[PDB]
């Protein structure tokens, strides 16, 4: 669900302003993978599985029983005063999605505004989806795939 | 436990007219009789016991 | 029929107790069917669905129950675990896996208190 | 040390309840986020002040 | 539906105070148990001064014979002794309210569950477990 | 990453799971029927009072 | 770790109060932890509480209810003469003696149950002690209550007809007597009040045992004279006795046979004079006040 993303970048932006070190977000595939590569990317500290009252210290099968009391734990960063995560918005949109071929993402990441998308900035992060996975958009074009484009991440 | 007798079987029988004329449907809110309907009418559709939604 | 069950019930119980035998209660014993008139025969007459139903949910309880002991004492000893499975002809049960085992032991228990019964 | 931020999930809790009903199923309250409760300061507690009172 | 009829018959005769009291209890309640109903207690509450001169029927009271008949009947047959209460010159003011049976059957009047005893059972095993 | 998001349930567990929730169904209509006929029975005690004649 | 040893603290170890600081009604007993400081700390405005208390106190004794507020003040009243009630208690040398005989709450005495003997009047004390309860909390006991003593119907429903059965076939009278005993015999294992809140004894008021004498250098006392003041100069409405205000406490006192004419020529100035009393004996009411008899000792 973009709907669902759209609503977990708004409460990271939130969770920043006020500087929480912990919170939650919905457990879904898209969530899991969305967190994972802003984990990998260094805009999360942690990504711990758990459940509606916090992070699960030993592993918790997940199952029908327990699928509705589960949550995604993510530790935000903080340096020099300053949020490591300032910003996180949607690129393709619930009621606007955008699917661009290589070459199209090529030229975002060369500063071309392609279809109204302002291009990519230095030290942000767009993510894309293919076939239902979420990679970087350096990484799509490595493999010459073509995806929506998901989120900047800033 | 035992070795006021019994009460006459026309005392008996006034208990009994006094229980179903205070449980009679005629006697109660028209609230109750569509109860009892949509009990009714939930037995007839029902997939099985218990099925409701 | 102006005849009540309070009051046929109180015929059988008068008669019963009084040794009187009027022809009421052969048509009593075609009223109700009870050819034989006895103490036990006014409690079976006057038996209540709910009774059964007392009985019906102790046992639906008591399965319940015994099958989450069973299982739970089960698990938590592992050589009893690996015997039961062998004895219920689980062969090598020792080279499973938690959840490709426990399925075995949670579907032998339930085979055990639900097939013989 | 009362555990803050645990979640005692249905199959934690096979038995029947002092109702006498199984849980099957979570409850609204386990279906509520509760990251207040791990940035609230945790109200201390003795057993000592039960009895100097 | 189990309904509390509150009467202020008048008292005539000051000799037989409670006697157009008792007729119009044996007229209601023969319209209550003539209709499937049933009465479930009569409660007499005694002569008792009226807050103000009252008028009825070209009449004027100064007092009357306050008296509580908690019953059950149907909405038709409630109306129907509301109706004739209205009508009856003996009667200056009457009050037919609704006792909600949804939780428990046996309710007693509100005089007595003002005193706590909820239902009629609880005052008549106050009358034999321990009269 | 690699856990599987969510595990079925064994058909096994699903036979425990629809026992539960059938007990709990059965005994919350026999606990109201039972109320239903202790609230009948406290009610014949008292009919001798009430006036059907 | 620092939870164990704030438990342990000395602000930890005053109970928690909210109590009027301000009380205009009957005072049987203190109701506040007095507050102490050290002439060095006041000078300080050190008190071992969380703020200075304000340099405008000159008491080192105070009472308090809480360390700090929404107003930002600390609610605390400047008195610590609850003590000074004690002390002049201790000081009239008066032992407090049971009125019922009762035995000393401060000694560990082997006691019976001749008291016992009233199992279903107070075993129903749990439910019918109830005067000040809420009305469906106290309903809570009565299917609460039902629960628990249903189960035990199946013990009950046996050992009745195995220890008893004449009973159940000739009687109830005794049956009642069983079934008292049973939910007590199952109870004293349970815990309901297993802590009692009632006043034990004096309550702290005085530790003295009856029966010491007091040695002077003129011999032995023999009756001990208190100064004191006569607060009515009309008996109490009511009742035989006058009321006097001797060492902080309240006092009925019973004059020899006729009142000294200081009352009538007084009037409503009694109080502004001081006469000697002889304190018969001191009680303590379930109350948790302390009933002190005096004796108008006029000079002859």
């Amino acid at each position: 669900s973009l709907v669902k993303l759209a609503n977990t970048c708004a409460h990271l932006q939130n969770c920043s302003k006020v500087r929480v070190a912990l919170t939650s977000i919905p457990y879904t595939k898209l969530q899991l993978q969305f967190a994972y590569n802003l984990y990998q990317q260094g805009f999360l500290s942690s990504l711990q599985k758990g459940s509606t009252m916090g992070p699960d210290k030993d592993f918790v099968e997940v199952t029908p029983d327990n699928i509705s009391t589960r949550r995604l734990w993510v530790g935000l960063k903080y340096r020099d005063n300053k949020p490591v995560l300032s910003s996180c918005k949607l690129i393709s949109k619930p009621n606007s999605r955008i699917h661009l071929p290589m070459e199209d993402m090529k030229k975002l990441c060369s500063g071309v505004t392609i279809r109204n998308i302002k291009p990519l900035q230095p030290g942000e992060l767009i993510l894309v989806r293919a076939h239902n996975n979420i990679m970087d958009i350096n990484e799509a074009i490595s493999k010459k795939l073509d995806g929506e484009v998901l989120c900047r991440v800033k | 436990s035992g070795l006021v007798g019994i009460e006459d079987i026309e005392k008996l029988e006034d208990r009994r007219e006094a229980i179903l004329r205070i449980l009679s449907m005629r006697n109660s809110e028209n609230k109750n009789a569509i109860k009892m309907a949509v009990e009714l009418a939930r037995k007839e559709f029902e997939r099985f016991p218990g099925d409701t939604g | 029929e102006k005849t009540t069950l309070l009051r046929d019930i109180r015929t059988i119980q008068d008669a019963l107790s009084s040794g009187s035998t009027p022809k009421e209660l052969l048509e009593i014993k075609q009223r109700y069917g009870i050819q034989d008139f006895s103490q036990e025969t006014v409690r079976q007459l006057l038996q209540l669905d709910i009774s059964g139903l007392e009985v019906n949910l102790e046992k639906q309880r008591s399965l319940i129950d015994r099958i989450q002991t069973r299982l739970s004492e089960l698990l938590s000893n592992d050589l009893k675990c690996d015997q039961f499975l062998k004895d219920h002809g689980v062969e090598d049960p020792l080279t499973l896996k938690k959840n490709i085992k426990k399925n075995l032991l949670r579907k032998h228990v339930m085979m055990d208190m639900q097939q013989p019964s | 040390g009362h555990i803050i931020g645990k979640l005692v999930d249905v199959t934690e809790q096979p038995h029947a309840n002092n109702k006498g009903l199984y849980k099957t199923r979570p409850n609204s309250s386990d279906k509520r986020v509760g990251v207040k409760r791990l940035y609230r300061p945790p109200k201390l507690t003795y057993v000592e002040d039960r009895l100097r009172s | 539906m189990l309904y509390e009829l509150i009467g202020l018959v008048r008292i005539t005769n000051s000799n037989a105070p409670k006697l157009e009291a008792k007729e119009l209890s044996s007229t209601i309640g023969k319209l209550i148990i003539q209709n499937r109903g049933v009465v479930r207690d009569i409660v007499p509450m005694g002569i008792r001064y009226l807050p103000k001169i009252m008028k009825k029927d070209q009449e004027k009271h100064f007092r009357a014979y306050h008296f509580l008949m908690l019953f059950d009947s149907s909405a038709a047959v409630q109306s129907e002794i509301l109706r004739t209460l209205k009508k009856d010159p003996r009667v200056i003011r009457s009050s037919i309210v609704k006792v909600d049976l949804d939780k428990q059957l046996d309710r007693a009047s509100s005089l007595h569950r003002s005193l706590g005893k909820k239902s009629i059972l609880e005052l008549v095993n106050e009358d034999y477990q321990s009269i | 990453m690699s856990q599987p998001l969510l595990r079925n349930r064994s058909p096994e567990e699903s036979e425990l799971l629809k026992l539960k929730r059938n007990y709990n169904r059965s005994l919350l209509n026999f606990q109201a029927h039972k109320k239903k006929l202790n609230e009948l029975l406290n009610l014949y005690h008292v009919a001798n009072e009430f006036i059907v004649t | 770790t620092l939870a164990e040893l704030l438990g342990r603290s000395r602000i930890a170890q005053v109970a928690n109060n909210h109590k009027p600081l301000t009380y205009t009604g009957k005072k049987f007993h203190p109701t506040h932890q007095i507050i102490e400081t050290k002439p060095s700390t006041l000078y300080r405005q050190e008190w071992g509480l969380k703020s200075a208390i304000p340099s405008k106190i000159k008491s080192r004794y105070l009472v308090y209810n809480d360390l700090d507020t929404l107003e930002r003040i600390t609610t605390f009243e400047p008195r610590g003469g609850t003590q000074w009630n004690r002390l002049r208690f201790q000081e009239m040398g008066v032992p407090i003696v049971s009125n019922i005989g009762r035995q000393n709450p401060f000694f560990k005495y082997i006691s019976r149950p001749e008291d016992e003997s009233h199992a279903k009047l107070s075993l129903f004390k749990e439910m019918k002690g109830d005067t000040d309860i809420s009305p469906a909390a106290m309903k809570k006991r009565l299917k609460k209550i039902t629960a628990l003593i249903r189960s035990f119907q199946d013990e009950f429903k046996e050992w009745l007809v195995e220890n008893h059965p004449d009973e159940l076939k000739l009687n109830s009278n005794k049956l009642e007597d069983y079934v008292v005993k049973f939910l007590n015999k199952k109870l004293e294992t349970k815990t309901n009040k297993k802590f009692n809140t009632e006043i034990i004894g004096t309550g702290g008021l005085s530790y003295s045992l009856p029966g010491k004498l007091k040695n002077s250098p003129n011999g032995v006392i023999q009756r001990t004279v208190v100064p004191g003041r006569i607060l009515n100069v009309v008996k109490e409405n009511n009742d035989n006795k006058w009321l006097a205000a001797i060492g902080g406490f309240v006092a009925d006192v019973v004059f020899f046979q006729s009142p000294p004419s200081s009352f009538n020529s007084m009037g409503d100035f009694i109080r502004m004079k001081t006469f000697l009393f002889e304190i018969l004996e001191a009680s303590m009411e379930k109350n948790g006040s302390v009933s002190m008899h005096a004796r108008l000792l006029e000079p002859q």
